[PDB]
């Protein structure tokens, strides 16, 4: 193959793999994580109510 | 009649020569552009193979 073809299948291999991580980054926000350690208060949510 | 066919037959052959002289000429500078595209990286060693045939 010539080397314009690898760079193309380079370039769409390395946007699938971006991609992919911006797929990730959502599906580690649906468990949300403490961004601070320290003392946590009470929660004003229950289980059940639904967030925007 | 033998005399004039054959005249004719030499006069038609040296025409033949100069037009496959021409198209000689005219697949080496395909196959010079194809080595540039190759020497460049555009094309692959699929094509220089064909235009070297």
């Amino acid at each position: 193959v010539s080397k314009q073809q690898y760079a193309d299948a380079n370039a769409a291999y390395l946007q699938s793999k971006a991609a992919v991580e911006q797929a990730r980054i959502n599906l580690r926000y649906t468990k949300v994580l403490s961004p601070i350690s320290g003392r946590i208060g009470r929660s004003a949510v229950t289980e059940g109510a639904l967030v925007t | 009649a033998s005399v004039a066919t054959a005249y004719l037959t030499l006069k038609a052959d040296q025409a033949q020569l100069q037009l496959t002289k021409d198209t000689l000429g005219t697949y080496q500078k395909s196959f010079d552009l194809t080595q540039r595209s190759y020497d460049v990286g555009v094309a692959s060693a699929l094509d220089l193979r064909q235009a070297q045939t």
